[PDB]
């Protein structure tokens, strides 16, 4: 009486199809045909992937769809023992029933499932610690020689789950051993829709969900959410809906007159989205609120030019297929607004994955740690269908100082090698980078890695300065008419950030002594274009 | 911090107390068999 | 008989409200409705923050509020052992009763509570390559497998406390595992008022407190105090008041003459506040007497100009909203009095937090130690609604010497990165 819809797993149709085809296809065919071919049966499955995407659920459900014995579960390193020669005995005790029922009933026996949990804790590579740790070199040998040894077995099945598939032994993965290797990754929109339908079916059967909650909006608005995060979102919404009736001001009392009209409204979902759940392979509105601190104001023509060029680059990386990796360099003088524009360009791409690699969070690290951090971020960026990454203030990321000069070579080589490494086939990546010293980067032969360059200019006319002041709105009426008289008859060379600082510094004087000090500050800074 | 060690064990036959002496009850049964005869 | 007024926690209304809503909201609703939804319960809480702000108190009160069984307690790393596979046995022994009762009773079992103390001493990032590691890998794997595995437990609740929330593993903090994270920080004026009213309710009950003391004044004169210091202040005042009634100091006895008239007056409070208690996120008046050794003398015009400029900068850094971070450099010839003027500008700003980072407390240190010290000072400065930090003798920090030249690159880069890093929002 097995029915797929009863399993309750969404977003994994193809993986289950392949598992069924390879593992349970030669056990559900008439015996005569399976015997004439003369084929043995598969003896393992391995499951690996990031945390939270639904591995243990699949094993648990595979354990209930078989009219077989009760599966044996091993919880992590549950077999180690302190005495000599007890761990191997614990490992040998698992196959005893299989060996006994194979030696009597012949070719009519039934499966004996076995489930290893976190297999990478007791099955690491051999000869890795000068004969291993003493007990990690006999456990592995015993397991190898009991899964597939001189005595033959044909009625077992082993399932393994792991998070780090690189530390497992190599001899344990050959096609005569754990053979079917799958990967459980993030779902796409049509996977999120199925997950939400699975986790919201029960509520919508007893009329506890208010007509007004539309699931398409939730599916669209949650990008790169795992299954666990969607479940947590639904649970938080339900908790918020429940808590309205309960009162804990003085003593807990559950109202029983309003409890008959419980209904989960969309406001609960929005609040839970805003405040409670934070994804891990997505983006939030905090990095942008931390970097674009004062918005963006159009004080002239170039500002629109930069954004249009960025949009063209984004469109090219999204559409084309010959070049799956494009990069660009924004450069200009100091105090000019380079990081704000990069963040603005990135945020308006609607790519699912967006990160910002900055030196603010690597204070005091050596160069090895910097290499590791960069590598980890770029490793995370390779597991999505579209990625954008930003490298900020390069000259601080190499420890450059004019004297000598001095700098780090390992980080420079890592950067130079990481701008030419295309992603796994079918995925696309964009890299932006900001710097304030182009000639130095040129001297290191680092302007060939980048594909294109953009220039961020200063304020260089009186009209633009007056327009910026008008947009900010600090000096008004007669005051403006004074500045227009004084500044138009000359040239200026000043950045936007320094302009904000100068205005703020000037606004601290007396009401009748502001314009004069502002002009003094503007003149003293010096242009020297 | 080196650690993670093992050990070996031995035993001892502590039930040295004899039991054969109290199991030679046959002669009493022989005497009572003679009585019944 | 439970009621919030007897818990004895002040300044933490919002945190407790959120914890109650998220964790215990579904265990007190009628069971039929909760059964007509199919929602599992939350399975953990994590508490982090600076030391002395009320973490263990909250966990203890939660433990002795519910009708659950007596909670287990793990006092630090008391599971570790030197034999093979002896730590995992102790890890597994904690969850046995929950498993047995879940198997036996079903959906009628009571709650079981486990309290991990100083959880950053056991659970640390597992690692990626075949290097380092240790017993941490096995312990963490066992814990992860026990909390959420192939057998489903629905009757546990795990609480964790920690000071360093950046070391704990990531796989242990996803929804389903310990998914409620709260931060306990320094209180504001209402918090101090509530704490001082909680800690002097008994004395007022028996008319042991004088009529002079006014709590709304002590709630203003104590800035950036944590609870553990707003307790010590009262304790010191009480000790002074009691010792005033012992004339047999060389001996040990009691006059038993005016003890009927024992009372705590304002003088004891002021004396104790001025002598005994020394906050750790506040200003201390010993530095200014060690850096200004002969006071400021007005020998000419420039002194007033420098002080006026400092005053203007201090005023700017408190009212503006576009620029939450400011900097300034005092420079001149040798033997001219720069440190004294910097200290005098800092003292006359009335900022709740003031600190000085000088190089005479770093004799013999290498580069990394200096970096860590500077980073620690700034990290502490980032936990107050106002701040002021002084960095003096910049060239001695960099270890500069004209022959060469020679200096430290790492410290220079750390300083250049810290000079333009804005604090969290609002500070
Ligand atoms: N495709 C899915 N459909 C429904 N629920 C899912 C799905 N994937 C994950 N979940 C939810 O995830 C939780 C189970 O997670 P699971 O035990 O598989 O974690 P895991 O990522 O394999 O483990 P870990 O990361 O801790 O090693 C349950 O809430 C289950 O509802
Ligand atoms: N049109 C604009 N373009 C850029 N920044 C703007 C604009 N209008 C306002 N700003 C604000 O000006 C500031 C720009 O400074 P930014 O963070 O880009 O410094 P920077 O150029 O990286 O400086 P540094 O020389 O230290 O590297 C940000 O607060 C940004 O919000
Ligand atoms: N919010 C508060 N209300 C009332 N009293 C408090 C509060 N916070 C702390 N206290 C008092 O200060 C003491 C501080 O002890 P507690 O165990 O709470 O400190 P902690 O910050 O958790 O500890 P540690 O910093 O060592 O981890 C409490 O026992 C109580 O006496
Ligand atoms: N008007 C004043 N300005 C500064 N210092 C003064 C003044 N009047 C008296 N003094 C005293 O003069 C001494 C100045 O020494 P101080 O340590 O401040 O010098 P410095 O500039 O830091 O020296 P160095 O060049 O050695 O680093 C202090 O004792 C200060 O109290």
């Amino acid at each position: 009486d097995w029915n797929f819809e009863k399993m309750g797993i969404g977003g994994l149709d193809k993986e289950f199809s392949d598992i069924f085809r390879r593992a349970f296809a030669s056990r559900v065919f008439p015996p005569e045909i399976v015997e004439q071919m003369g084929c043995k049966h598969v003896k393992g499955i391995l499951l690996y992937g990031p945390p939270g995407c639904g591995k243990t659920l699949l094993a648990r459900q595979i354990g209930k769809m078989l009219n077989a014995r009760e599966p044996k579960v091993v919880n992590g390193p549950e077999i180690l023992n302190k005495y000599v020669g007890e761990s191997e005995a614990n490992i040998r005790k698992l196959f005893a029933d299989a060996e006994e029922e194979q030696r009597r009933l012949g070719a009519n026996s039934g499966l004996h499932i076995i489930i290893f949990d976190e297999i990478d804790a007791i099955c690491k590579q051999r000869g890795s610690m000068a004969g291993s740790t003493g007990v990690h070199d006999t456990v592995v040998n015993q397991l190898l020689s009991k899964i597939d040894g001189v005595e033959q077995l044909n009625n077992i099945l082993v399932i393994g789950m792991t998070n780090r598939p690189d530390l497992i032994d190599e001899a344990l993965l050959r096609p005569g051993r754990l053979e079917v290797k799958m990967e459980i990754g993030l779902p796409d929109e049509k996977g999120r829709l199925q997950i939400l339908h699975i986790h919201t079916a029960r509520m919508r059967g007893h009329q506890l969900l208010s007509a007004d909650v539309d699931i398409k909006e939730l599916a669209v608005e949650t990008k790169n959410f795992s299954g666990a995060e969607l479940e947590g979102l639904v649970r938080a919404a339900q908790s918020t809906a429940m808590n309205r009736h309960i009162k804990a001001s003085t003593k807990v009392e559950v109202d029983m007159e309003k409890a008959e009209s419980l209904q989960v409204t969309r406001g609960d979902f929005l609040a839970s989205l805003e405040n409670d759940i934070k994804p891990a392979f997505g983006t939030n509105q905090e990095d942008y609120a931390s970097y674009i601190m004062n918005g963006i104001i159009k004080w002239g023509d170039p500002v629109t030019r930069v954004l249009d060029d960025g949009e063209l680059l984004v469109q090219q990386t999204k559409n084309s297929d010959r070049t799956p990796l494009v990069s660009v360099l924004l450069e200009g003088p100091p105090h000019s607004g380079k990081t704000a524009l990069a963040a603005k360009i990135a945020e308006e791409s609607n790519f699912p994955f967006i990160k910002i690699c900055s030196p603010d969070k690597m204070i005091g690290f050596s160069e090895t740690a910097k290499c590791q951090a960069m590598k980890k971020i770029f490793d995370d960026a390779y597991k999505s269908q579209l990625s954008c990454v930003v490298v900020d203030d390069i000259e601080r990321l190499l420890d450059y100082v004019p004297i000598g000069p001095r700098f780090s070579n390992l980080v420079l080589q890592a950067l130079l090698v990481l701008l030419k490494k295309a992603p796994p086939q079918g995925r696309k990546l964009l890299i932006i980078g900001t710097t304030s010293r182009k000639d130095v980067l040129q001297e290191m032969e680092m302007l060939n890695a980048f594909s294109t360059t953009i220039h961020v200019p200063n304020i260089a006319t009186g009209e633009q300065l007056l327009e910026a002041l008008e947009l900010l709105g600090n000096f008004k009426d007669k005051e403006r008419t004074t500045i227009a008289q004084q500044v138009k008859g000359k040239k200026v060379w000043i950045g936007i950030k320094k302009l904000l600082m100068l205005i703020e510094m000037s606004l601290q004087m007396d009401p009748e002594y502001r314009v004069r000090k502002f002009l003094a500050l503007l003149r003293e800074e010096g242009a020297s274009p | 911090a080196s650690g993670i060690i093992m050990d070996s064990s031995i035993s001892k036959q502590a039930l040295s107390e004899i039991e054969t002496r109290h199991s030679e009850i046959i002669k009493l049964e022989n005497s009572i068999r003679e009585l019944h005869d």
